[PDB]
């Protein structure tokens, strides 16, 4: 199991290169569509390790074909220059009737035909195999999502970028057990994990804040299914987007290394 | 233990109310939908006021005297909540009970916030800089450049002053997009989206 960290803001560069030097992470996962006006070589040179791509705002389920295609062609040159270990994106509801959501929506998993056609078009554009992330469900779509992603993957050839903490938000929020994801967990070699928070007015509802250390139920998940997660060529990206404190990240990185020892 | 999904089941049943504070009470307090709407709404509240805290010196600590009437107004005029979001709050402010307390100490943060949001969320490959103009900021503009080097020490949003004077926009605000990271030729202001 390789351990990664997510690079989303240029001000974290020095801290990420330090994590690489000290061998606390083995690769960097970039939120790559934040950087498609950089020279791609310059990012390749800033990390002395393999890189992976995470795409956040393609909005490939709703975006017009012309602007989608241009972004794809630009990402395609980034893939050529950097050879990312994988390329990944989301299944997110961004806009209702022309109005942007600020807290993004879980997709109605009944709408399989629509997602499938859009996913195929976007994977085509990118020219490589695509990994799609699971949503940190609040509402009961959580129970629908495992088989939806399993079917989506077998019909289109996409992969799942299994986000362990999102699945545990889903479990805490909706009851849907993380064991539903067993089959996906044993297939994909690529994972994500992070700390999560709570709704301000209701601590029982979990929110994917990526702002703190991993919870105990999240660590028990990884630890009790460590054989199902770990695999030839398996990777797990730790994600911290807020309270990006070096020391708080270093313990969570070490916690992952304890759960997945090097040999 | 779990909170019931009450009148609904999936997020898709809630889409229409995710940005409407007046319709939140229609869900049971104990229902999960009430909570889900509250999280979406606090996301709107915090995007507005975390980025522009001086707006709370107008509303007061809860932000309500801006948040509620503005959210109702954005639904009425069917605003998109795009990068222009903050600019539209300032527009609403100019016709509100607070219009007498606007000054450049309030104008520049909302201009910086919209320029910042455009350059973080816009994904047009051909647009590299946004230029914002305002009738309350003559001769200067607020420019938002997309990141084009992992090693830039400067802020991505700057106030740039023009040597040749600029036409005041038609509305309170105007904008235009730049294909590279220079500004040559002024193409005319465009009005705010939505
Ligand atoms: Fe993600
Ligand atoms: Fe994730
Ligand atoms: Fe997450």
């Amino acid at each position: 199991m390789q351990i990664g960290f997510n690079f989303t803001l240029t001000g974290t560069l020095d801290m990420v290169q330090q994590m690489i030097k000290e061998r606390k992470i083995d690769y960097v996962e970039m939120l790559i569509d934040n950087f498609v006006h950089l020279p791609p070589e310059q990012i390749a040179d800033s990390f002395d390790c393999p890189v992976a791509f995470h795409i956040m705002l393609s909005k490939y389920l709703e975006r017009d074909r012309e602007a989608l295609a241009a972004l794809g062609k630009r990402l395609r040159r980034f893939i050529d220059v950097m050879r990312p270990v994988y390329v990944s994106d989301h299944i997110l509801y961004f806009t209702h009737n022309g109005r942007s959501l600020f807290h993004l929506g879980e997709i109605d998993y009944g709408e399989y035909d629509h997602v499938r056609s859009k996913v195929e078009q976007w994977q085509d554009m990118l020219g490589t195999r695509l990994y799609l992330e699971n949503y940190p469900s609040i509402m009961d779509g959580a129970w629908d999502a495992p088989s939806f992603y399993e079917r989506l993957s077998r019909e289109t050839g996409v992969g799942v970028l299994f986000d362990a903490s999102n699945a545990i938000c889903a479990q805490n929020n909706t009851g849907a057990p993380v064991e539903l994801w067993k089959k996906i967990i044993e297939t994909t070699r690529h994972f994500h994990v992070a700390g999560y928070g709570t709704a301000f007015i209701e601590p029982r509802v979990k929110a994917d804040t990526h702002d703190r250390e991993m919870a105990e139920d999240t660590l028990d998940f990884l630890s009790r299914m460590r054989t199902s997660f770990d695999k030839p060529g398996a990777t797990i990206t730790y994600e911290r987007d807020f309270d990006i404190d070096y020391e708080s990240i270093s313990v969570d990185l070490k916690r992952l290394r304890d759960i997945f020892p090097c040999v | 233990s779990l909170l019931p999904t009450a009148p609904v089941r999936i997020d898709a049943d809630l889409y229409d109310d995710l940005a409407n504070p007046a319709r939140q009470s229609l869900y049971p307090r104990d229902s999960r939908g009430f909570i889900r709407i509250d999280i979406s709404l606090r996301a709107y509240w915090h995007t507005l006021f975390d980025t522009c805290p001086r707006l709370l010196e107008l509303s007061g600590p809860s932000g309500g005297a801006i948040f509620l009437p503005f959210m109702a107004w954005a639904r009425e005029n069917n605003l998109a909540f795009d990068w222009s979001f903050f600019l539209w709050v300032y527009v609403w402010l100019q016709q509100s009970e607070f219009r007498e307390r606007l000054d450049e100490d309030q104008l520049l943060p909302v201009m910086t916030a919209s320029a910042t949001r455009w350059l973080m969320i816009d994904r047009d490959i051909d647009a590299c800089q946004i230029v914002l103009g305002s009738r309350s900021l003559a001769g200067a503009a607020v420019v938002g450049a997309k990141i084009d080097s992992i090693h830039c020490r400067l802020e991505q949003v700057q106030q740039v002053a023009f040597a040749a004077p600029l036409p005041l926009p038609d509305g309170e605000f105007g904008y235009f997009l730049t294909p590279g990271f220079e500004i040559d030729h002024f193409p005319g202001w465009r009005p705010l989206p939505r």
